[PDB]
């Protein structure tokens, strides 16, 4: 279960084709990455001639996107009812940094300092906030909560009981 | 067509061609430097305006220009060959930083532009010369020391041990004790003369204490040597006082495990499952390491410290001064290894890092 | 049926040393070098039937 | 099992436009939605 | 050259590891501990200083529950590394290190400050060890088990992110195995004759009295240092004897093994029987430990159940897709086989289970270092560097802003 | 995969070298044997 | 079929009497594009292949039965 690798030599049969072909040199040249705003100067083994070319590999600057409010949205459009401006801000910051991994956000959301809220509580709250912002500036918490409690009940279903449930189902 | 083998000893370069039994040319690896920088013995001959220099410090490179020029002069005078129509095989000490590997690869490719290149550790090539599968290699080289447990022609960098003690430090200590005996040894000539006296009469004591008793009682140990000036030197206990320092770093004020103690440490660093086999597969290294009473004494010491429940079968090739180069010639003379070479266009298409991608 | 998106392997033979290679797939490697990775599956030891017995 | 050359695995590419995708681990149900989860 | 000459460092519960980036194996390693002879002072590091006998060593482990203890010791050990092994100016070379699940932000800031100011490092980075190991397996959401020399901990991961909740600081480790060896010696009454105090180990048979010679030149050592080198001997013995019953333990079943002829530094060599399998079975359940009614610890299957249950439902299948091992004490034989048996038994078949196939010593221990080098190699990561210029700008406080 | 592959390379190299040593010694021995056989044959030519 | 790779005898002095310079049978290394191999060849066939211009680097039609 190994892997052969490319072989170019094979045999001493290649006397020529080199004297006419210079080995393009390589240098441990410095460089800067655009993705680093400070533009830290690092190094590459570029082939000399390939000097000054923009950092070709930093074109992946795709990120999450979260909205913002200043003084009225939290009171006019996205007018809050249960959260603090601080709680909305903290949620949105955790979202921006975590790029919308709600389980990650909740497990890394302060439940004590901010209002204690399940992961789906934060999910539904954000749904309200973002949908209000979208429509004014122009997602199913309940059913999913029911389905999830059902899921965990079935999971906790004692293994023997699961066994007879499956035995019936197959017996059909 | 030709096949090139390059063995770079800690302080002497010894190159040759695959299939050969012995290196083409041999000489100490020192570099001159004007206050044209000349090479090895070439520089030595011009000591007045060229200053001795050791590019292989600690068994390691110092300045790329120095070995650039050693290769320059090598090719142009000793080999007097066109390596750029032949593969170039090179060797290295273990645990070498990747920096040195890429640097030497680039220097080869650009400066000299030879088609086929490849690198491999000295110890494993010497083992290949030794014709055995699994075992532990002691790198009693010339400038630095290492202990390489090689398995299935494959070694674990962690398990290796290092120590920069070798013939140079042994010669320095022997010079020191000989001066203490009432002599003096200062310049290069004196250093080489001390090394000569060592190579002639120095040996490894069996029971160092009863050996002292015999040297101080049996004058037979005290012997006569014609110095270059002609002076006759009585040399008794000092024939073997220095070698015992190998197991006793305290001799030189240093503190560490003796050579065989180091080896036991290493074999412990391995896996127990095959340490019996390793014991069965001892090794030796270094042309400056064949001194009488050495292999047997080391055998006794391992038998003592190594549990007797395992078989301790020593391996002491009396011809090991070139083991590494000989293994290199053997390897370069193998069919399946020819494919494994690395071409110039391969560097041109992948850069120096291709060595760390393929050269293993 | 296991549903592994990337572990899709296939049989083939080679050009010069033609023979049943076994479930294998090409894959790129460092230095822009393609490499053939030959798998090891339920029929690893019996990789010579031919004709779809 | 007409006969076709095998695929390849390659590094990624710069994102011209978002190809946002995630894969769940349930790997059991059909991956679009539920038509009538309840009396909706 | 999308890789710069970076160096990765890996320090575990048992030993200290490090090596260049992108390489197969860490370059070097040496004991986690250092021998202290109070009088700057005399530091004994690596075998030549530590195991080799000297006078008045008080060996000190600068680690504790994966925490920084002796900052001066850490600085000295870094300098020892540099000189004795690497011989390079990392100020010219980017570096990074793993981190514990619980390392104090205060100590992380302290070390960041120290690195940047003293060591003059050009760049730095941090991340949790388990994350590195999970990378090593090419995994994004799994459960990590490590029997490092200190603890026997389990920590799950998701999308390359640890679940803070999953930490289990079980005590049992190679320390526990040393305690087991000690109680074995007690019940069968063999003292500890360390090798260093033995000039010659004279011929002796099974049951034979310890016959040996002492080398008069042996300045006395401390109980700390001597006991710890004895502990190294004990761990060697364990390795020589490592094994666990693959099923419900039975005294006579374990005794059925041919008593292995293990030799000791004195030269004595007796044969050991069912004890080596009676002992480990407690690792899988501390309650069954005869004599010691350990209950606070969770048996192996009990640890599995705890870790699985404490997660959420949706990803638990994902975690079950992976199971990982790590640590100096993970050398145990019958480790993974009996682990998976206990799984199949206690772990319900409801959720598909899948482990990680890696048992070589190299993988089994330095998977974490492998993952670290793996990350260093990646070409995209360079935007995630930590330039020393940014640290100069914003103090060591930039860590909180850039590291959550 | 690279880990898997270089270990195999080392193994195959070991096999190659051990085989090489083997035929070297076998050739030595058989050369000696042929030499003595040829000597017996020339002595049998004397006998002829 | 294949290309003649090598050719060797199976020497043996066992035959009754005489200088034992005798061949038990011949060994012929043959290579097709599929691969390479060798087979056991009786002594008499070496005379035959003498008859043909058998030389390293050519192919041949060896009727098995």
């Amino acid at each position: 279960p190994l892997l052969p690798s490319d072989t170019g030599q094979g045999y001493r049969t290649v006397k020529a084709k080199l004297g006419s072909k210079k080995v393009r040199p390589w240098k441990w040249m410095p460089f800067t990455n655009p993705a680093r705003k400070d533009g830290a100067m690092f190094f590459h083994w570029r082939r000399a001639a390939e000097e000054g070319k923009d950092y070709p590999f930093a074109r992946f600057n795709k990120t999450v996107q979260v909205p913002v409010y200043s003084e009225q949205e939290y009171q006019l459009y996205l007018h809050d009812d249960a959260w603090t401006k601080a709680e909305t801000d903290h949620l949105f910051d955790l979202s921006r940094r975590f790029d919308l991994r709600f389980v990650v956000i909740h497990d890394r959301y302060d439940h004590q300092q901010f209002k204690k809220r399940s992961v789906e509580d934060l999910k539904e709250r954000y749904y309200h906030i973002c949908a209000k912002l979208a429509n004014v500036r122009a997602f199913d918490a309940g059913h999913e909560r029911r389905r999830k409690e059902q899921l965990e009940r079935l999971y906790n279903r004692t293994p023997e009981q699961v066994a007879e449930e499956e035995y019936l189902l197959q017996e059909l | 067509i030709a096949a090139l083998v390059v063995d770079n000893g800690s302080g002497m370069c010894k190159a040759g061609f695959a299939g050969d039994d012995a290196p083409r040319a041999v000489f100490p690896s020192i570099v001159g430097r004007p206050r044209d920088s000349y090479v090895g013995d070439e520089a030595q001959s011009k000591r007045g305006i060229l200053t001795l220099k050791y590019p292989i410090e600690h068994g390691i490179v110092t300045n790329w220009d120095d070995m650039e020029k050693i290769w320059h002069h090598t090719f142009y005078n000793e080999l007097r060959v066109a390596p750029e129509e032949h593969p170039v095989l090179l060797t290295e000490a273990p645990l070498n930083p990747k920096a040195n590997r890429e640097k030497m690869t680039q220097i080869m490719f650009e400066t000299f532009n030879t088609p086929a290149m490849y690198v491999a550790i000295q110890a494993v090539l010497s083992l290949y010369a030794s014709g055995r599968t699994t075992g532990i290699v002691m790198d009693s080289g010339d400038g630095v020391t290492h202990t390489v447990p090689i398995y299935e022609g494959y070694a674990l960098p962690h398990a290796i041990l290092r120590l920069d003690l070798a013939g140079r430090d042994l010669t320095d200590y022997l010079m020191k004790i000989l001066t203490e005996r009432g002599y003096s040894f200062t310049t290069t000539a004196e250093r080489e003369i001390v090394r000569d006296i060592k190579e002639k009469l120095c040996y490894v004591a069996l029971d160092f204490e009863q050996e002292m008793a015999t040297a101080a009682s049996s004058s037979s140990l005290e012997k006569s040597y014609e110095l270059p000036d002609g002076q006759v030197i009585t040399i008794g206990n000092e024939r073997f006082r220095c070698p015992e320092a190998l197991f006793q770093p305290s001799f030189l004020g240093m503190e560490s495990c003796g050579i065989h103690e180091t080896t036991f440490n290493s074999i412990m660093k391995c896996d127990v499952d095959i340490r019996k086999d390793l014991y069965a597969n001892t090794v030796l290294s270094g042309g400056t390491t064949m001194y009488p009473g050495i292999a047997d004494r080391m055998q006794k010491e391992i038998t003592a410290l190594a549990p007797s429940t395992m078989k301790i079968k020593i391996i002491a090739p009396p011809e090991r001064k070139y083991s590494v180069w000989i293994g290199g010639s053997i390897l370069a003379s193998l069919s399946t290894f020819q494919q494994m070479w690395i071409s110039k266009q391969e560097y041109d298409e992948s850069g120096p890092s291709i060595v760390h991608r393929k050269c293993f | 049926g296991l549903g592994d998106v990337r572990y899709r392997y296939c049989l083939t033979t080679l050009t010069v040393p033609q023979r049943c290679i076994g479930f294998a797939r090409r894959r790129v490697g460092r230095g822009g070098r393609v490499l053939l990775d030959r798998a090891h599956s339920d029929y690893d030891s019996v990789f010579h039937h031919l004709d779809l017995e | 099992d007409q006969t076709e050359v095998m695929p390849l695995w390659t590094p990624p590419t710069p994102p011209q436009d978002d190809s946002d995708i995630y894969l769940d681990s349930v790997m059991c149900l059909m991956y679009e939605a539920t038509p009538i989860p309840e009396a909706k | 050259g999308d890789e710069v000459g970076a160096l990765v460092f890996d320090i575990g519960s048992y030993t200290v590891r490090a090596g260049y980036a992108g390489e197969d194996c860490p370059k070097v390693d040496f004991p986690t501990a250092i021998g202290m002879v109070v009088e700057g002072p005399t530091y004994y590091i690596d075998t030549n200083a530590l195991r080799v006998p000297r006078e008045n060593m008080e060996a000190i482990s600068p680690l504790k529950n994966g925490m920084v203890e002796d900052w001066d010791s850490f600085q000295a050990i870094l300098d020892h590394t540099y000189k004795m092994h690497v011989k390079s100016e990392a100020s010219l070379h980017p570096v990074l290190m793993s981190e514990a699940p619980w390392n104090t932000r205060a100590k992380r800031e302290k070390l960041t400050e120290l690195m940047f100011e003293h060591y003059n490092i050009p760049a730095f980075f941090l991340c949790k060890t388990a994350v590195l190991t999970a990378f090593a397996n090419g995994r994004s959401t799994g459960l990590i088990l490590d029997s490092g020399a200190t603890h026997t901990t389990a920590i799950p991961v998701h999308d390359g992110y640890v679940l803070q909740q999953g930490i289990v600081k079980s005590p049992l480790a190679g320390d526990f195995i040393t305690m087991q060896c000690r109680e074995l010696f007690q019940e069968m009454n063999i003292e500890l004759v360390p090798p260093y105090m033995i000039a010659s180990k004279e011929a002796v048979r099974e049951g034979s009295p310890a016959n040996w010679k002492r080398k008069e030149k042996l300045p006395q050592v401390t109980r700390s240092w001597h006991n710890y080198m004895c502990n190294c001997v004990i761990q060697d013995f364990q390795a020589s004897v490592l094994q666990v019953s693959d099923s419900t333990y039975d005294e006579q079943v374990a005794a059925q093994m041919p008593t292995v002829h293990y030799e000791f530094p004195n030269g004595y060599n007796c044969d050991f029987g069912a004890e080596r399998l009676k002992i480990p079975e407690g690792l899988f359940d501390p309650s069954n430990v005869k004599g010691l009614s350990g209950n606070t610890m969770l048996g192996v299957s009990h640890v599995v159940t705890t870790s699985v249950g404490m997660c959420d439902i949706d990803i638990r299948p994902g975690l079950y897709g992976s199971v990982i091992v790590a640590g100096g004490n993970t050398l145990i034989q019958s480790f993974t086989d009996r682990l998976n048996r206990e799984l199949s038994q206690k772990t319900p078949p409801s959720m598909r289970l899948k482990l990680i196939a890696n048992n070589t010593t190299v993988e089994r221990r330095f998977s974490s270092w492998i993952g670290g080098s793996i990350l260093a190699s990646l070409g995209t990561f360079q935007q995630m560097w930590i330039s020393k210029q940014e640290y100069e700008e914003g103090g060591k406080q930039c860590v909180e802003r850039k590291c959550p | 995969q690279e880990r898997r592959w270089k270990v195999a390379a080392a193994k195959k190299l070991v096999r190659t070298v051990v085989r090489h040593h083997e035929e070297k010694q076998l050739r030595e021995e058989r050369g000696k044997k042929e030499e003595q056989s040829r000597l017996r044959r020339i002595a049998a030519s004397t006998a002829r | 079929e294949g290309e003649v790779t090598e050719l060797t005898p199976c020497e043996t002095e066992n035959p009754m009497g005489g200088y034992g310079k005798t061949i038990s049978h011949v060994i012929i290394g043959l290579k097709t594009a599929k691969g390479t191999k060798q087979l056991k060849l009786d002594p008499s066939i070496f005379e035959s292949l003498q008859k043909e211009r058998v030389e390293a680097g050519d192919v041949i039609y060896i009727e098995a039965n």
